[PDB]
C-alpha cells in the first residue's frame, strides 16, 4: 500500500510530459505509460503472487499455546477470558475462542498465546532459562480454575481438535447477526482480541465446507493456522470494538 | 468487592508469586497477615512493580489497584537512618566522604589508559590529516596506515582478552582507517576517496560486527555499516556513470528513505531458547543501528542538495518532505532510541544544514538555519512541557487515518518530485 | 445466592462443618462472601529465582513524556551551543551589529 503509489506517480509523470503526442517519438511512451498506470493498480499483480505463492508452496518456540475445552458455552463468559490479554505481569498476545458446529455441539475452545519477547523479563524471572512452556501451562491452568470457579466447566486439553483437517474459510467486516448466521456438513466460526484488554481488539475468522456478508480468503494459510493450538494472529486488520 | 490480584515475595530462596483474591475496601493491615500466611524484625507491605509501596490504612480500592495487578511483598520503606556525628572537624573529612568509591585502585587506571590511547588514535589521526591536506606530503597517509593498522592489530588481538577495550578500540578505530581510505589517488579530493574510504568502514563495519563477541557497541557498528554500503554504491554510481551534478544526495535521500521504511524485513534479514534474551536486543539493537542509518544518509543527501544556491524550490520541498517522512514514521516503532533517532532527524537536518551554510560562506540563511533550529527547540519544549500535543491519546479517530495517509503519500510519492529534481522524465 | 464465611484471601466454608473441625482459632478475621459453584481454586503457585529482573522492568520506563524532557534539554543545550558557535565564527571572520 506503499510502494505501487510510487510507481503510479513515476508513470504518471512519465506520462504526461509528452505534450506533442506525435509521430510515436514519446507518444510510445505516452501510451506505454497510460498502460502500465491502469495494470500495476495491487489486486492483479498481487493476484500473480498469491499464484507464485500457492503453487510454489505444495510440495520455534518464540510463541507458545495453550488450549483448554469448555463445553457448555456462551458469550456469557465472554468478559472473564477477553480480561486476561494482560494480568498477572505475563501480557497474553491473543486470546481466540473458537466455535465448532459440526451436528449440535457447538464445541467451544479458549486458546492462549504467550510470545517469548512480548514478556522477556516476566519469564526470564523464572529461572536461568525461558520456561515458556510450563509457563503457558501455568496461565492455561489458572484460567482453568477462574471458569471452573465461575460457573462452566473446563478442562485442560493437549490434542484438543481440528478447525481444518490437522474446508472454505471466509472473513466478514465487522457484527452480531453475521456471526448468528453462521450450508455443508462442517461450520466453524472463530473470535480473537488482542490489544491491552481495557480497550481490546478482535478479529473474525469463519468457515463452512460467501454466505451473507463475508468474503473469501482468496489466496489456504487462513485455515492452515486456524487450529487454536497453532501459533499466528489470524491475518485480517482488527476492529475498534 | 472482592478483587483479584497475584502477588511475589521473593526474599528467602528464589521467590514465590501466587494470584490470589483479597477482599477489598479493608485496610491493608489486616490482609497483609493473609498474604504473608499463604506466600511466604521488619514489617511488610504490598508494593506495585514500579513505585512505593502503600500506607496500611488505605485500601486496595483507592490506591489505584485494578483486577490483575502483579504486587510485590516490599518493606514498609524506611525510617529515621541514626545519623553520625563528629565534633573534631579533621575527622569529620575523613569520615563523611568515605562512602564515595574514591578509592584509586588499579581499574582507575585501566579506564585511564584506555581513554588515552583512544585521545592518541583521534588526535594522531587529526593532526596528520592537518597534516596531509593542508600542505602536500605523504607522511601523513603514511602515518594515518601506521596508526591505523597499529589499532587495528591491537583490536583483534584481545577480543578474547578484555572484550570491551576491544569494542571500542574497534569503534574508534574507523576514524583513522576511514582518514586513511581517502587518500589514495589524491586529485583535489575527488569523487572516489568516498568511495574507497566507505569500502574500508564497510569493510571493518562487517568483520567487526559479527565478530563481536557480546554487545555494547553492536548497533554503531550496524549504523556505520549500512551508512557505508549505501554510500559506497551511490559513489559507484557517482564515480563511473553519470558525472551526476545534483543527483548525488537524490540517490541518498531516496535510499535513506527505502532503509527507513522498509526497515522490519531487513532488520529480520539480519538476524534451546536459552540465549534468546540476548538476540532480541541484538535484533533491537541492529534496528537501532539502521534507521541511524536511514537518518544518516537521510541527512546526507538532503546536506547535498541544498547545500549551495542556484538549486529548485522542489529541492525545499523534497528536503521538508523528507523530514516529515522520517518524524512522521516515529509512531509506528514501539523502543526508544528508534522513535529518538527518527524524532531527531529534523534536528541533525537543522545543525547539518547550517554548519554547511557556514563553510558555504552564505550566512543569510545561516541565520534562518539557526531560526529553523529555534522553531524545533520550541516545538520541543512546548510538546515537553505540557503532555498535549506529544500524547496522541487526545485525538481525533479519522485524524489519525489522515495523518498516516498522508505521511504515506508524501514519503513515497516524492518520485514525481524527484523526476523534477533530476529531471528523470524530461529525457 | 449461598453467603458463607471465609478466611481472608481463602476459600468459603463447607457448610456442614463446623467452626472448630475448619481450624478458626479466636482472634481471626472472617468475611461474608459467595460460595464458588465448583472447585476451591488450588491457586497454583509458580517458582520464580532472579525476580529482581522484574523490577528491572518496570523501573525501565518506556518512552512516555519522560524522555521528551531529556530530549527537550539536550535540544536546548544543542541550540544555545550552536547560537554561539555560528555568531562567534561570523564575527570572527566579518561581523555587524547582527
Amino acid at each position: 500500500m506503499t510502494a505501487r503509489i510510487a510507481l503510479a506517480s513515476l508513470f504518471v509523470v512519465a506520462a504526461v510530459l509528452a505534450q506533442p503526442w506525435q509521430t510515436t517519438t514519446q507518444r510510445w511512451v505516452l501510451g506505454v505509460s497510460i498502460a502500465a498506470v491502469i495494470v500495476l493498480l495491487m489486486f492483479l499483480t498481487t493476484r500473480i503472487g498469491r499464484a507464485l505463492a500457492m503453487v510454489r508452496r505444495n510440495r520455534d518456540a518464540h510463541r507458545a499455546t495453550v488450549v483448554l475445552r469448555v463445553d457448555p458455552a456462551a458469550p456469557a463468559q465472554l468478559p472473564v477470558v477477553v480480561g486476561y490479554l494482560d494480568r498477572y505481569g505475563i501480557t497474553c498476545d491473543k486470546v481466540r475462542i473458537t466455535h465448532r458446529d459440526a451436528g449440535g455441539t457447538r464445541r467451544s475452545w479458549i486458546s492462549l498465546t504467550v510470545d517469548a519477547v512480548d514478556n522477556l523479563a516476566a519469564l526470564q524471572a523464572r529461572s536461568a532459562r525461558i520456561p515458556l512452556q510450563d509457563t503457558t501451562e501455568v496461565v492455561g491452568r489458572r484460567l482453568a480454575d477462574h471458569l471452573r470457579e465461575q460457573g462452566w466447566t473446563v478442562t485442560v486439553v493437549e490434542g484438543v481438535d481440528t478447525p481444518l483437517p490437522v474446508v472454505a474459510a471466509y472473513r466478514v467486516k465487522v457484527l452480531d447477526e453475521v456471526l448468528a448466521e453462521i450450508p455443508a456438513e462442517e461450520t466453524w466460526t472463530a473470535l480473537e482480541f488482542t490489544g491491552s484488554p481495557a480497550e481490546p481488539l478482535l478479529t473474525v475468522c469463519a468457515a463452512v465446507r460467501p454466505l451473507a456478508g463475508l468474503t473469501p480468503a482468496r489466496g489456504r494459510p487462513a485455515l492452515a493456522a486456524l487450529n487454536p493450538l497453532s501459533t499466528e494472529r489470524l491475518d485480517g486488520t482488527a476492529v475498534p470494538l | 468487592p472482592i478483587v483479584r490480584v497475584a502477588v511475589l515475595a521473593a526474599g528467602d530462596d528464589g521467590g514465590r508469586l501466587t494470584e490470589m483474591a483479597l477482599p477489598s475496601e479493608l485496610p491493608l493491615r489486616e490482609i497483609l497477615p493473609a498474604v504473608q500466611r499463604i506466600v511466604q524484625p521488619v514489617r511488610l507491605s504490598l508494593a506495585p512493580i514500579g513505585g512505593a509501596p502503600f500506607s496500611l490504612d488505605a485500601t486496595l480500592d483507592t490506591v489505584g489497584v485494578v483486577d490483575g495487578d502483579l504486587l510485590a511483598l516490599q518493606a514498609v520503606p524506611s525510617g529515621p537512618p541514626a545519623p553520625r556525628i563528629v565534633e573534631d572537624i579533621a575527622d569529620a573529612a575523613v569520615i563523611f566522604s568515605e562512602a564515595r568509591r574514591r578509592q584509586w585502585g588499579p581499574t582507575h587506571i585501566a579506564r585511564g589508559a584506555a581513554l588515552a590511547l583512544i585521545g592518541l588514535i583521534l588526535v594522531g589521526t587529526g593532526l596528520s590529516v592537518a597534516h596531509r591536506v593542508i600542505t602536500g606530503d605523504l607522511l601523513g597517509q603514511f602515518i594515518v596506515s601506521g596508526i591505523a593498522l597499529a589499532t587495528v592489530i591491537a583490536a583483534l588481538a584481545v577480543r578474547n582478552r578484555s572484550a570491551v577495550l576491544a569494542t571500542s578500540l574497534a569503534v574508534t578505530a574507523l576514524v583513522p582507517v576511514a582518514a586513511a581510505f581517502a587518500l589514495g589517488v589524491p586529485g583535489d579530493f575527488g569523487a572516489p576517496n568516498v568511495l574507497l574510504a566507505a569500502a574500508g568502514v564497510a569493510a571493518w563495519s562487517l568483520i567487526s560486527m559479527a565478530g563481536s563477541p557480546d554487545d555494547r557497541g553492536i548497533a554503531v557498528f550496524t549504523a556505520t555499516a549500512v551508512t557505508g554500503v549505501g554510500v559506497l554504491l551511490v559513489a559507484g554510481a557517482a564515480s563511473l556513470w553519470v558525472i551526476s551534478s545534483d543527483v548525488i544526495g537524490c540517490a541518498l535521500v531516496l535510499l535513506g528513505l527505502i532503509v527507513t521504511v522498509q526497515a522490519a524485513q531487513l532488520s529480520a534479514m539480519w538476524a534451546v531458547l536459552a540465549d534468546l534474551p540476548r538476540r532480541v536486543r541484538v535484533s533491537q539493537a541492529h534496528q537501532t543501528g539502521v534507521i541511524a542509518a536511514g537518518v544518516l544518509l537521510g541527512v546526507a543527501g538532503s546536506v547535498a542538495l541544498v547545500s549551495s544556491a542556484n538549486a529548485s524550490p522542489w529541492a525545499w520541498y523534497i528536503v521538508v518532505a523528507a523530514a516529515a517522512g522520517a518524524a512522521l514514521r516515529a509512531r509506528v516503532w514501539d523502543s526508544a532510541a528508534c522513535k529518538a533517532w527518527l524524532l531527531g532527524h529534523s534536528y541533525l537536518l537543522a545543525v547539518a544544514l547550517l554548519v554547511a551554510f557556514v563553510i558555504g560562506d552564505r550566512y543569510q540563511a545561516a541565520l534562518w538555519a539557526l531560526a529553523a533550529l529555534a522553531v524545533l527547540v520550541l516545538v520541543w519544549i512546548v510538546a515537553a512541557l505540557n503532555p498535549k500535543i506529544a500524547s496522541p491519546d487526545t485525538y481525533s479517530l479519522p485524524m489519525r487515518r489522515m495523518v498516516g495517509f498522508l505521511a504515506t503519500g508524501l514519503d513515497a510519492s516524492l518520485i514525481p518530485v524527484m523526476a523534477l529534481l533530476v529531471g528523470l522524465f524530461s529525457l
